[PDB]
DNA sequence: GCTCAAGCGCTCTGCTCCTTCTCCCATCCTCTCGATGGCTATGAGATCAACTAG
RNA sequence: AUCGAGAGGA
DNA sequence: CTAGTTGATCTCATAAGGAGAAGGAGCAGAGCGCTTGAGC
């Protein structure tokens, strides 16, 4: 399963106009994970208006 | 019963303008034996007929006793035409030139061809490229006739028709004079005339002759 | 008895079933045990291209 | 040195 | 340019998988040119 998953996205990339793109340059995102954030700077909020 | 006047005959039947004046006029030899009653003969004035350059009989793959006709003149002028403009159009013409008033063979060897006619191994392609030599085998090829392919089937579809009506016929008989006075079928679009001269030279009927004209039935 | 029908066989998908066929099965590391592995001659003719003189 | 097999470690 | 010689070089000689994809079969029906074909 693990080698499926990486040979299906290695070529995924995030480029130079903030677009995620294959090696095709097929876009897949417009913008990373929707929003544009790396994974490792984001954190756990709550909204206060909400509830 | 002349196979110069019966070769006429059936050069006059021919849809000329059906095909766009690109397929020159086929004439089967089995509809030649129709007009003429001794077949034992009508090759033999035909065979003569065909070294003295006025005429060009090129074999068909319908049935193994598939010979056409085509027009020499016609078959000269019309190649032009059609080859001309195309990137085959260069030794195609020397073909033309050399092989058609040398040679009157139905289908030409590899040491024949190459030496007799000096041709060479890259540009024998450009006359496989628009039907001037088919593929006998290896070593040998029949003499091709330009755009064959369409005729032959609407040709093959139209014996299967006339085949079945006839046979569908009550009391599978069904009389000459009724067929011209019949409209043709739209699925045969060679002539329903055409089509009834080949099976009497094919033998898959028999002219009998009654009281009310002549009549045609499947074989016993 | 003159035109709409009724059929009609032939062909064209097509629809599902059954069969067949190719690929695929985590990474890295250590060690031992076994198997493997080929080894006619010697002489005769004859050509040929390079030295070694002429 | 090559192949194959077996036994193992995380 | 010619012979003679020396190696190469050759030739011939005696003896208790699976999931899925691809092909083909067979039947099943729709459609249509056709061939009648007979009722008003």
């Amino acid at each position: 399963i693990q080698r499926r998953l990486i040979k299906s996205m290695e070529s995924v990339m995030v480029k130079y106009d903030a677009t995620v793109r294959n090696s095709i340059n097929q876009v897949v995102q417009l913008r990373y994970g929707e929003d544009g954030l790396a994974g490792e700077s984001v954190e756990f909020q709550n909204l206060a208006t909400l509830k | 019963g002349s196979a110069r006047a019966a070769v006429s005959e059936l050069m006059q039947l021919f849809p000329r303008g059906l095909f766009e004046d690109a397929l020159p006029p086929i004439v089967l030899r089995s509809q030649v034996y129709s007009l003429v009653p001794d077949r034992t003969v009508a090759d033999r004035q035909l065979k003569e007929l065909q070294e003295q350059g006025e005429i060009r009989i090129v074999q068909l793959g319908f049935d193994l006793d598939a010979h056409g006709i085509i027009f020499t003149e016609d078959y000269r002028t019309r190649v032009l035409k059609a080859c001309d403009g195309r990137p085959y159009a260069g030794a195609v013409q020397k073909f033309l030139a050399s092989v058609l008033p040398a040679c009157g063979d139905l289908s030409f060897q590899q040491d024949q061809m190459t030496q007799t006619f000096g041709f060479r191994d890259s540009e024998i392609t450009h006359l496989v490229n628009a039907g001037v030599l088919t593929v006998r085998d290896a070593g040998s090829w029949w003499l091709a006739v330009p755009g064959a392919g369409r005729f032959i089937k609407y040709f093959v579809k139209g014996r299967q028709a006339v085949l079945s009506m006839v046979r569908k016929a009550k009391y599978r008989e069904l009389l000459l004079s009724e067929l011209l006075g019949r409209r043709a079928p739209v699925v045969v679009r060679l002539g329903l005339t055409y089509h009834v001269h080949d099976l009497i030279g094919a033998q898959l009927v028999d002219c009998i002759s009654t009281t009310s004209g002549t009549l045609l039935r499947l074989p016993e």
